[PDB]
């Protein structure tokens, strides 16, 4: 198929789990007659090849077109094998520079995979309808029971449990320990001022 | 690696154009749901095996008379604390393969989306669903062994 | 270097013919980044013969994964040789000893 | 052969079937787009 | 040009209109939103002037935990009642109150008596709940002027005094980009207080205290071309001026459909009008997101 | 040993020292285990792995796009992903990818021509490799053909 | 943008007609003349769609008669 | 072994003229003006030929010269 | 108010998602793992040989 | 009082080494020590301006992937020995040095043609090594002024561009321990303990430091 690419993926730990990190050299190909069209609609461009040759050349307004062009337009990554219908998911992009896309952690349990050399499959819906399939159907924020028994696929896995573990722990005679609070509020400020454990 | 794909691929062939075109077929026969006993252990209990599906018959009380739930009812939460409360017994429910609609299931006999809290949906495709729920887990089981 | 071995790179090193070991032991006589000449010593020579050794040395050739070839000279000048030990590396290689 | 000896017809009626010509699978969104075929055939 | 950087532009506060407040600052160098936001957020947690009560002194209570007939609070629970008080002191820098109260209702912050220079925030804090009614409470608060927080344990009654005004402070660091540089910082601080002061005031006393701990060492050109460009004939420019077509950018945008419905206008003349334009790479059926460019 | 060369070049014994963070500067509540470790660089460079296509060039007998990094080619969008989307139920999706952004000849173009007009909407058509597939049928003496 | 579409799915009452309705209307919106019903906040026609909808402002029996009642509107006027 | 789809010179003119706002009559003018193009780019009828091979009474020599004058501003120009 | 093992972090978002729903439970997810990340990083765990 | 804070100063500067020094601020109030510390070792390890090498150009050398006759060393090791020149400039932005050598022997940093300005600060760097009778070098670099590190590929046949780390500063720690100071026990003493490559003074880098905390401060202040 057309308007498809790959490439490596790496860990975001920023994002929020509707949307994924594409690199911005990757959607400028996958993106391209969006934003011909997007050119020569507010006048940048007077012709098809004076696009051409700007996106060609790579000026400093096609980035600006490009941004406006991705901004609510998700894209469907895919990585195989695919076991499951949850090894397709559509993510809204954010633009990053690398050749890496990255990944949101929470939905790793679903595709099966590990940052260790895997890659990725990334595709464009261009109709009106694909857009809406991949909106109200595949969004990552949709599925998050597993369709084979009802549970949840969006479990936290290694080190997201382990800190919430370490946290929520209670030693014997640790510091700062009897006292009375009045609220979590108080009881993050005297943990981040160092006078309680 | 590639025994549980062929397998998953004759699952999906095998049952491909299975899909919920109804909602009701008008038959009530179906299965009777007891819990699995091998001899010394109760291996599943009944809260699992009933969950979101719909009863084929009056399954009230052994006693006499009291309605605990009607007829066709979809079993959630809230109706599987009330059944552990009262330590409800064996229950009929409607399956897929006691339906009365030609060339497709209806949305009653199924039950559950079991990825949407809902009762299933028309046109929704099942049989692809159970053949790759079926033959994802086949890289967790032993083959030579 | 590795830094924590277990000294089998030396023999990796040698056997796999990626550096330049001395046929004959002698005195370099000539050090540069693409040659090493070397004066046999005395009693290693064949009679009528004006002894020395010529090490021509691979520069940034290409291999066959598209990878670099570089061998450079380990020996300074005027220093004593002997036979089997090396004068200058190659890929992966630091002082005679694998290092990858 | 067996289906040429026999003279056979298909019907397009499954989701493989609608795959291989590419047209709109009777399963989702193109449920209603088959009801509407069905009903004014 | 190396001694110069980026300073912060789309700075946008927003209020919970109370006493919380989020500001936005963008774009810092790369580094410095960690720097600022830490520097901010240790200043503020740590070091602050503020006001808060020091010890109370209840006369029917002796003891940390004991009991007290008529009010509904346990001894601790008054206490935590009281290590909330928001005071604002003016003159002095200690100062004794009374709250001598008795009856059925509620003992809140607003049956203190009055001082000229203490100013209570919130009159509508509860400090404790009377229910007898032959009960009655009277004690003695004393608040003192300070920084940060102070426990009891390092040291009547004694409270935990907190005299800084700041009830929680978070920065959090995300990517902004520039133009043309790729990795810049944007620190947004979300912060509240406990009524004495506003959070912006906060940040900037802060900012104000860290910066005097340093002074000992610091379209497309075509389109915009009048139609008179063209070499158009008597007739076409009449027509043309008649529906008010003063530039290429409003020619241009005109079906062709359009322009043969125009009264007197041939189809001869609007083939002229269509080679005129094609002569320079233009047609007579595109689209333009928002034309008239304020000129 | 290993406790005695970390004794003889003055290092704690236990091999684990405390760090501080770099952007706080507040030290880590436990000690962490630092040292050296040899490190490779495996031959798969993220420059080989990185690929992308909008439109390019087609075979032949099967006008679908090439395959492959060096000839711009396509991501192949097989069986299994096929079940995918029939599972989901994107039934315009998974048509939009058997004849519009694959096979149907006249239909790229006009999916073309209608994204750089702002207009987002396709006509199906017929994928091009259907009738290959009739072609070489009934060159076996098997008369197949579409009807009504 | 958005996250989630359930208030929609709860207001059509299928997440197979939803996306129709939402693409008949999002494609009136583009492609046609019409304008939103709802300020459009720097968003994209899809987007729009769904938000109209999810305040009962958009669905099948309100599109189907603002149809009827444009076309005959149009039938009159042209006369 | 299948092959592979170049991109010729009049492939090349189709694109662009695809993707140019003419109209019905004009895209078909087009056709004809681009279908007689030899290899070095220069038209080898006369317009008289293509307005014949239009086969239709009303269009005049007029709409034919003010498409091949935008035809010959594509690229390449000339 | 006890020790979030992986058994007591699954149930807490499906006691979300039973109670209130899915916009609260998505939200819920992605602070859950801020959080995480930032006091396991601030831990300071490690793996040694004693 | 309360709202009084005692202010730092440099007090004590002591040079340990050429390239290595500490120095004190004193006196501190409780949690300004750290608070200071942090900020200003994160500004000197990535806001220091300095001198780079940025091009070369060997007489008769085409590329960096080539040798020299008569020199021991590669050009691409040439390069990587002029990386670490340490050049202090005092009048320009922008100098360009003059090498010429002959005989056999090391190539020094001494060996470089003297310039008012330009100042070197090691000249026991050792760039290649000629080992023939009849050889010579002669190359002219191109050092300028600026901050952080520029890469090559970011910014004739035989000028050769080397990547710029314009950063002097090598390591910095930072030290709060308790001082004594009239009759306050409370106050504190921060020490800082800095290694650059000796092309910049350590007073005048923690001025730099302060300033540039102040004036990205001072957009706080306003609000
Ligand atoms: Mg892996
Ligand atoms: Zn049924």
């Amino acid at each position: 198929v057309d308007y498809s690419g790959r490439s490596v993926i790496t860990v975001g730990p920023y994002l929020r789990l509707h949307q994924c990190g594409l690199p911005k050299k990757m959607a400028l190909e996958l993106f391209k007659p969006f934003i011909y069209g997007k050119l020569e609609l507010r006048g940048l461009a007077t012709t098809i090849k004076a696009a051409k040759k700007m996106v060609e050349r790579e000026e400093a307004v096609v980035w600006d077109i490009l941004d406006e062009v991705i901004r609510e337009h998700p894209v469907l990554l895919n990585r195989a094998p695919t076991l499951h219908r949850l090894g397709i998911q559509a993510f809204e992009p954010v633009l990053i520079e690398g050749k890496a896309i990255q990944l949101h952690p929470l939905v790793c349990a679903a595709y099966n995979a590990d940052f260790d050399g895997d890659q990725m499959a990334v595709h464009v819906p261009l109709t009106l309808e694909a857009q809406l399939e991949a909106r109200a159907l595949m969004m990552s924020t949709n599925n998050i029971l597993s369709p084979a028994n009802g549970e949840p696929i969006i479990v936290p896995s290694q080190d997201v449990v382990l800190g919430l573990y370490y946290m929520t722990r209670d030693c014997v005679n640790a510091k700062g320990e009897g006292m009375v609070l009045t609220g979590p509020k108080e009881a993050e400020r005297l943990y981040r001022s160092g006078l309680a454990s | 690696t590639a025994n549980s794909g062929y397998l998953t691929r004759r699952l999906v062939d095998v049952a491909q154009d299975l899909v919920v075109t109804e909602d009701d077929c008008g038959t009530h026969e179906g299965i009777m749901m007891t819990p699995v006993i091998e001899g010394g252990d109760v291996k599943e209990p009944l809260r699992d095996r009933v969950l979101g599906r719909v009863t084929a018959e009056d399954v009230l009380k052994p006693g006499t008379a009291d309605i605990l739930v009607p007829r066709n009812t979809l079993l959630h939460e809230q109706w599987c604390d009330l059944l552990e409360e009262n330590s409800v017994d064996a229950v009929k429910v409607r399956s897929v393969v006691s339906c009365d609609t030609d060339f497709g299931v209806c949305a009653h006999c199924y039950g559950r989306d079991l990825a949407r809290g809902h009762i299933i949906n028309k046109g929704e495709a099942i049989g692809v669903i159970a053949a790759q729920s079926i033959g994802e887990p086949g890289t967790q089981l032993t083959m030579r062994t | 270097k590795p830094l924590v071995g277990t000294g089998m790179e030396r023999a990796v090193a040698v056997d796999s013919g990626v550096t330049a070991v001395a046929k004959r032991g002698g005195v370099v006589q000539y050090v540069d980044a693409s040659r090493i000449v070397i004066k046999v010593n005395e009693d290693e020579m064949y009679p009528g013969e004006a002894g020395i050794d010529i090490y021509n040395l691979t520069k940034y050739t290409r291999s066959n994964q598209n990878t670099c070839i570089n061998q450079m000279p380990c020996v300074s000048l005027g220093e004593p040789v002997e036979r089997g030990d090396v004068l200058a590396d190659g890929p992966s290689t630091d002082l005679g000893e694998l290092a990858l | 052969t067996e289906a040429a000896v026999a003279g056979k017809r298909d019907e397009l009626r499954g989701l493989k079937e609608n795959v291989i010509v590419g047209r709109l699978i009777p399963a989702g969104t193109g449920y209603a787009y088959h009801q509407d075929r069905m009903r004014r055939r | 040009s190396v001694t110069e950087f980026l300073k912060p532009r789309l700075v946008d506060i927003e209020q919970v209109s109370s006493t919380h407040a989020k500001v936005t600052l963008e774009p810092l160098e790369r580094g410095f939103g960690h720097t600022l936001g830490n520097a901010l957020r240790r200043i503020l947690l740590s070091s602050m002037p503020g006001c808060a009560v020091t010890e109370v002194e209840i006369d029917g209570v002796l003891h940390e935990y004991s009991t007290k007939e008529g009010v509904q609070e346990d001894i601790l629970e008054i206490l935590l009642n009281l290590k909330g008080l928001a005071v604002r002191v003016q003159g002095k820098d200690e100062v004794i109150l009374t709250l001598n109260k008795s009856g059925i209702g509620p003992v809140t912050a607003a049956d203190i008596t009055h001082d000229g220079d203490v100013e209570i925030v919130k009159p509508q804090h509860v400090i404790c709940h009377l229910t007898d009614e032959n009960a009655s409470i009277s004690m003695r608060i004393k608040v003192q002027r300070g920084r940060g927080y102070v426990p009891a344990s390092t040291r009547r009654l004694l409270v935990d005094a907190c005299y800084s005004p700041v009830e929680r402070i978070a920065y959090n660091v995300e990517a902004a980009r520039v133009e043309q540089r790729t990795d810049l910082d944007k620190l947004v601080i979300e912060m509240e207080t406990n009524g004495t002061i506003d959070p912006e005031e906060a940040i900037r006393r802060a900012a104000t205290i860290l910066a005097e701990q340093l002074e000992a060492f610091v379209f497309d050109p075509i389109l915009l071309r009048p139609v008179d460009d063209l070499e158009l004939t008597v007739r076409s420019a009449n027509c043309l001026k008649a529906e008010a077509i003063h530039y290429i950018g409003d020619l241009v945008q005109r079906t062709e459909v359009e322009l043969l419905k125009t009264p007197n206008l041939g189809k001869k003349s609007l083939t002229e009008i269509k080679d005129v334009l094609a002569s320079r790479g233009l047609s007579l059926g595109m689209r333009l997101e928002n034309w008239p460019p304020a000129s | 040993e290993i406790k005695e060369l970390l004794k003889l070049g003055d290092l704690p014994t236990s091999g684990q020292i405390r760090l501080y963070d770099g952007r706080t500067g507040e030290q880590f509540e436990r000690p962490v285990t630092v040292g050296y470790m040899y490190m490779l660089k495996l031959n798969h460079l993220v420059d080989d792995k990185m690929h992308a296509r909008s439109t390019g060039s087609y075979s032949l007998v099967t006008q679908q796009p090439l395959g492959g990094k060096a000839q711009f080619g396509g991501q192949r969008f097989g069986e299994m992903e096929v079940w995918a989307l029939e599972a989901y139920g994107a039934a315009y999706t998974l048509q939009e990818m058997l004849t519009v952004k694959s096979d149907d000849v006249n239909g790229r173009t006009k999916m073309y021509k209608n994204i750089v007009d702002g207009n987002h909407q396709m006509e199906p058509g017929m994928p091009e490799s259907f009738n290959v597939l009739l072609k070489e049928i009934r060159s076996l003496g098997i008369n197949i053909e579409l009807e009504d | 943008a958005r996250v989630t579409v359930q208030d929609a799915v709860e207001k059509i009452g299928n997440r197979f007609d939803l996306v129709l309705v939402a693409a008949r209307r999002a494609r009136q919106m583009q492609v046609g003349g019409k304008d939103p019903l709802v300020p459009e906040e720097n968003d994209k026609t899809t987007v729009i769609a769904l938000r109209e909808i999810e305040e009962g402002l958009i669905n099948n029996q309100i599109l189907d008669v603002r149809e009827r009642q444009e076309q005959q509107e149009q039938e009159a006027a042209e006369l | 072994y299948q092959g592979e789809t170049t991109q010729t010179l009049q492939d090349y003119l189709m694109w662009q003229v695809e993707l140019t706002p003419f109209s019905d009559t004009d895209r078909a003018i087009a056709t004809s003006i681009v279908d007689a193009v030899d290899e070095t780019g220069y038209l080898t009828v006369p317009l008289e030929d293509i307005l014949e091979s239009i086969g239709d009474e009303e269009i005049d020599i007029d709409e034919v010269e003010a498409v091949l004058k935008r035809i010959q501003r594509f690229d390449p120009v000339g | 108010n006890q020790a979030l093992g992986k058994k007591a972090i699954s149930k807490m978002l499906n006691t979300c998602y039973r109670i209130l729903g899915l916009k609260p439970t998505v939200i819920f997810a992605d602070q859950i793992m801020y959080t995480g990340f930032a006091y396991a990083a601030r831990s300071g765990a490690s793996v040694g040989i004693d």
